[PDB]
RNA sequence: UACAGGCGAGAGACCGAUAGCGAACAAGUACCGCGAGGGAAAGAUGAAAAGGACUUUGAAAAGAGAGUCAAAGAGUGCUUGAAAUUGCCGGGAGGGAAGCGGAUGGGGGCCGGCGAUGCGCCCCGGC
RNA sequence: UCGUUCGUCUGACUUGGGUAUAGGGGCGAAAGACUAAUCGAACCAUCUAGUAGCUGGUUCCCUCCGAAGUUUCCCUCAGGA
RNA sequence: UAGGAGGGCGCGGCGGCCGAUGCAAAACCCGGGGCGCGAGCCCGGGCGGAGCGGCCGUCGGUGCAGAUCUUGGUGGUAGUAGCAAAUAUUCAAAUGAGAACUUUGAAGGCCGAAGAGGAGAAAGGUUCCAUGUGAACGGCACUUGCACAUGGGUAAGCCGAUCCUAAGGGAAGGGGUAACCCCGGCAGAUAGCGCGAUCACGCGCAUCCCCGAAAGGGAAUCGGGUUAAGAUUUCCCGAGCC
RNA sequence: CUAUCCAGCGAAACCACAGCCAAGGGAACGGGCUUGGCGGAAUCAGCGGGGAAAGAAGACCCUGUUGAGCUUGACUCUAGU
RNA sequence: CGACUCUCGGCAACGGAUAUCUCGGCUCUCGCAUCGAUGAAGAACGUAGCGAAAUGCGAUACCUGGUGUGAAUUGCAGAA
């Protein structure tokens, strides 16, 4: 529909947007995060990377609890970081669409760069958990808004 | 100003009256007016409309669109009007919707009980002005 | 003479969806309790479904183009669409709080009723 | 509730189903125990918006005036005249 | 301060007056400009798409920061606490978009028969069986399912109920009761009369009606087959019985 | 077997604002005030000193012209006999 | 230059306030007098080409009949 940004030039721009997407704000939010501005080819190998658990994503606003490890040393020195799986899957889907999309237009697939990404939260979908002495907690999932946009880079 | 204390003046029970009335009663709701030809040869201003009558649009953006009835599609309020359509996006054909107060009946389906209905509301309209 | 029931009416300086009856809606419903009983939430696309053909990516949901419409950014829980809280972009500051009151200095951002050019003598040349 | 350890096990034994006793009532090898997670009097609705000298709260601006903790009486001393 | 009064501001109707609005009303938004000591007010820009405002009088369910206030929504906590009983899985292949979790085969283990096996009573009610399936749900996942959708499926003279009585319950006349109701042995032409007769009459009438057990009492069945799902004895074949 | 690290999933209690100390004064034991000591991003695992930590309108004690269970030589009655 | 925290603005979310409504409610006033053994009120089960609920009806089952009106019902299909 309308993005939070429009295209700084729209003729070389393609863009793919998913909405209440099951999969966890917090981690897809720092997935995003890490990629902005980057070119397309890097982007999907670092995102398949983390797939293959050999690069991974830095944690830095949701970070209480994250465990440390030496893979995101060059990126955040504290080496706070994960591989956020399913984060990474989702975003390659739209990543991929929003290259099929240039294709169709006709925008040089390998000048595109990431010009724009954002998550949102989404509505919030309900089940329950049982607790000592007969009773009831929410169990609650936390879906996310995903928008994105390539940019043919310019000299 | 009403006289008979009958008759209810209450927006509320005016509107439950029009939006739940029965068939037989948005026959005459449905109703419309003669055109200035008919009006001058049987001297009467409305009727309700019928199934075969032939129209004129005269308030829509179909204003000027000429026809024949099809439908009274009473449970709408509605009547479609032969031609009068447009299309929809997959490039199927609808009938699109007109209010009997927006059109002019140019020509009459008549009938036995059509003669005598025209004849009911002339010796009428005749009764008071003489 | 009386008349919170029944049926049939007519009104109002009444309420306007957390209000008004518990119930504007398949409301004494769903649901709970062995039972007597208890008892909700929930209205609004558009004038008209004209409710989005077709192409392309995808396992799909969907997306990107497009099409309808005055409008879809009015897209089947759809008029408007506040706040709390959240994301992105741009800017600013930080040695165990922050915010606040008075001063002013630096940046911003904005203000043309933000700030005037007219009145008196005169000489024509016409009204 | 779970684990280990314990009491009893031919008896005043264990147990299903049927049936009887209902709230100042029942039933009790008696602990005020039990009577549907409710018992020194169950639960449900109503009287009922019960009463409270006691606790909490009590919604816009400016301007003007501006206190008392003292007297007397009160089953009066956290109250009122 | 407690407290009293005056003059104003603001909200919603009613009686009157004066007006705005599809050449864009209300509401809402803003680092926009101003007025007022202040309550508040006026204008600009935007959004929206059809109503609204000022003045005089008058009226009221008329002004919120609190009440462990009411209802709704939302944070930080926090991607944290946590997902640890019941010994246990592994290899190939198939399937599929996707397999640690589905299926087949092989191996290794467990329940160890007072069983984690095979069948019932209560209770449930379609969970049974086949085919298919987007979401949700199955606190990871799933091609999967006790989920969702569409269909199908329960066959009896012999198994039961049904019959009989138990503890016990209800009950007609009668007794009580303001009445609802409470009393069954109190004994009343007690309900019903029973039996032989019909081609009519006779006899006898005693402790007496009903309910109450899918574990008590009790007419009668066995073996072999058959379905995706019914039957060991309901269907088919044969053979019997009441 | 946990805790620990990873993929997936994912609560709650609590919450004026917060969160380094010493002395002073103060509602007589301060995180904030006064005066001193100091004080450098961002993170992980633990711990039980403090937050007079959470839980619950103290059950002890007092007050109230609030009750209730029980008793009797309390007052006033009452079924029974 | 950066990360984090706080903050200002623009845009986008979250949520359903506000405004504008309203076949509903509340209040007042008026008229009338009509359940049942000739089986009522209430309960149950059925009933439509495609229906679960509500509404309606009863094996004549979202109706049969008469009368009035006078050409539809409608989500789709069909006799018309
Ligand atoms: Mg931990
Ligand atoms: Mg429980
Ligand atoms: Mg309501
Ligand atoms: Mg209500
Ligand atoms: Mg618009
Ligand atoms: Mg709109
Ligand atoms: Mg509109
Ligand atoms: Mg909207
Ligand atoms: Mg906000
Ligand atoms: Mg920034
Ligand atoms: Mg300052
Ligand atoms: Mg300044
Ligand atoms: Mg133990
Ligand atoms: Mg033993
Ligand atoms: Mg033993
Ligand atoms: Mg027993
Ligand atoms: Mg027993
Ligand atoms: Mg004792
Ligand atoms: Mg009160
Ligand atoms: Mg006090
Ligand atoms: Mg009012
Ligand atoms: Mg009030
Ligand atoms: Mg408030
Ligand atoms: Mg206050
Ligand atoms: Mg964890
Ligand atoms: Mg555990
Ligand atoms: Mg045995
Ligand atoms: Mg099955
Ligand atoms: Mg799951
Ligand atoms: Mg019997
Ligand atoms: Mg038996
Ligand atoms: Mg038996
Ligand atoms: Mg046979
Ligand atoms: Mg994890
Ligand atoms: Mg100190
Ligand atoms: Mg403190
Ligand atoms: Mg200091
Ligand atoms: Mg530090
Ligand atoms: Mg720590
Ligand atoms: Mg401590
Ligand atoms: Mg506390
Ligand atoms: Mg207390
Ligand atoms: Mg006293
Ligand atoms: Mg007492
Ligand atoms: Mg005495």
């Amino acid at each position: 529909v309308k993005y939070s940004t429009d295209p700084a030039n729209p003729t070389k721009s393609a863009k793919a947007m998913g909405r209440d997407l099951r999969v966890h704000f917090k981690n897809t939010r720092e997935t995003a995060f890490a990629l902005r501005k980057m070119s397309l080819n890097k982007a999907k190998r670092y995102l398949e990377d983390v797939l293959a658990h050999k690069q991974a994503i830095p944690f830095r606003r949701y970070c209480r609890g994250v465990g440390r490890t030496a893979q995101v040393k060059n990126r955040q020195p504290n080496g706070q970081g994960r591989w956020p799986a399913k984060s990474a899957k989702f975003v390659l889907d739209l990543l991929k669409n929003a290259e099929s999309n240039a294709e169709v237009k006709g925008l040089d697939v390998d000048a595109l760069y990431i010009s724009h990404i954002q998550v949102n939260q989404a509505q919030k979908q309900r089940r329950r958990t049982y607790r000592a002495h007969g009773r009831i907690n929410p169990y609650m999932s936390n879906p996310c808004h995903i928008e994105l946009i390539l940019s043919e880079k310019e000299e | 100003m009403k006289r008979n204390p009958r008759v209810t003046s209450s927006r509320r029970k005016c509107r439950k009256a029009h939006f739940t009335a029965p068939s037989s009663v948005r026959r005459v709701l449905m109703s419309a007016a003669l055109s200035s030809e008919l009006r001058h040869k049987y001297n009467v201003r409305s009727i309700p409309i019928r199934k075969d009558d032939e129209v004129q649009v005269v308030r829509g953006t179909y204003k000027g669109r000429e026809g024949k009835v099809v439908q009274v599609y009473r449970r709408r309020w509605v009547i479609h009007v032969e031609r009068i359509t447009r299309e929809k996006v997959n490039g199927s054909t609808v009938n699109v919707g007109i209010h009997p107060s927006k059109v002019i009946v140019t020509k009459l389906k008549l009938d036995k009980d059509r003669k005598a209905l025209l004849d009911r509301k002339a010796r009428g309209r005749a009764a008071d002005k003489a």
